[PDB]
Protein backbone atom coordinates (compact mmCIF):
# COMPACT_ATOMS: atom_id res chain seq x y z
CA UNK A 1 0.00 0.00 0.00
CA UNK A 2 0.99 3.62 -0.61
CA UNK A 3 0.57 4.27 3.14
CA UNK A 4 4.02 2.71 3.64
CA UNK A 5 5.33 6.00 2.25
CA UNK A 6 3.57 7.77 5.12
CA UNK A 7 6.00 6.17 7.57
CA UNK A 8 8.89 8.63 8.07
CA UNK A 9 11.46 6.35 9.69
CA UNK A 10 11.04 3.61 7.07
CA UNK A 11 13.57 3.55 4.22
CA UNK A 12 14.73 1.19 1.46
CA UNK A 13 17.06 -0.72 3.78
CA UNK A 14 14.24 -0.89 6.32
CA UNK A 15 11.64 -1.97 3.75
CA UNK A 16 13.05 -5.29 2.53
CA UNK A 17 10.75 -6.59 -0.22
CA UNK A 18 10.96 -8.03 -3.73
CA UNK A 19 11.88 -5.62 -6.52
CA UNK A 20 8.64 -6.02 -8.49
CA UNK A 21 6.43 -5.53 -5.42
CA UNK A 22 8.44 -2.41 -4.55
CA UNK A 23 7.96 -1.24 -8.15
CA UNK A 24 4.18 -1.59 -7.73
CA UNK A 25 4.37 1.64 -5.72
CA UNK A 26 3.90 4.97 -7.57
CA UNK A 27 7.12 6.46 -8.99
CA UNK A 28 7.21 9.66 -6.92
CA UNK A 29 6.76 8.03 -3.50
CA UNK A 30 9.52 5.60 -4.47
CA UNK A 31 11.64 8.63 -5.36
CA UNK A 32 10.83 10.11 -1.94
CA UNK A 33 11.91 6.87 -0.25
CA UNK A 34 15.10 6.77 -2.34
CA UNK A 35 15.95 10.37 -1.45
CA UNK A 36 15.29 9.75 2.24
CA UNK A 37 17.51 6.66 2.00
CA UNK A 38 20.66 7.86 0.24
CA UNK A 39 21.03 11.56 1.19
CA UNK B 1 -7.31 15.81 -19.69
CA UNK B 2 -8.16 19.48 -19.28
CA UNK B 3 -8.79 20.40 -15.62
CA UNK B 4 -8.98 18.23 -12.51
CA UNK B 5 -12.25 18.58 -10.55
CA UNK B 6 -12.25 19.74 -6.92
CA UNK B 7 -13.72 16.45 -5.66
CA UNK B 8 -10.37 14.64 -5.36
CA UNK B 9 -10.56 15.55 -1.68
CA UNK B 10 -13.64 13.34 -1.43
CA UNK B 11 -11.50 10.48 -2.76
CA UNK B 12 -10.03 8.83 0.33
CA UNK B 13 -7.27 6.78 -1.30
CA UNK B 14 -6.20 8.74 -4.40
CA UNK B 15 -2.84 10.54 -4.40
CA UNK B 16 -0.73 12.48 -6.86
CA UNK B 17 1.35 9.30 -6.98
CA UNK B 18 -1.82 7.25 -7.42
CA UNK B 19 -3.34 9.65 -9.95
CA UNK B 20 -0.20 9.73 -12.09
CA UNK B 21 -0.75 12.44 -14.73
CA UNK B 22 1.20 15.03 -16.67
CA UNK B 23 2.26 17.94 -14.47
CA UNK B 24 0.05 20.51 -16.23
CA UNK B 25 -2.83 18.38 -14.96
CA UNK B 26 -1.31 18.26 -11.46
CA UNK B 27 -1.21 22.06 -11.26
CA UNK B 28 -5.04 22.19 -11.29
CA UNK B 29 -6.43 22.16 -7.74
CA UNK B 30 -8.09 25.09 -5.92
CA UNK B 31 -5.99 26.81 -3.26
CA UNK B 32 -8.03 25.58 -0.29
CA UNK B 33 -7.96 22.15 -1.93
CA UNK B 34 -4.16 22.48 -2.07
CA UNK B 35 -4.22 23.26 1.66
CA UNK B 36 -6.35 20.16 2.29
CA UNK B 37 -4.36 17.99 -0.12
CA UNK B 38 -0.79 18.80 0.96
CA UNK B 39 -2.06 17.63 4.36
CA UNK B 40 -3.95 14.79 2.59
Amino acid sequence: PVELGECPLLKRSGLVVEEDLFSTLPPEVKERLWRADKE
Amino acid sequence: FEVLPPELGDCRALKRAGLVVEDALFETLPSDVREQMKAD
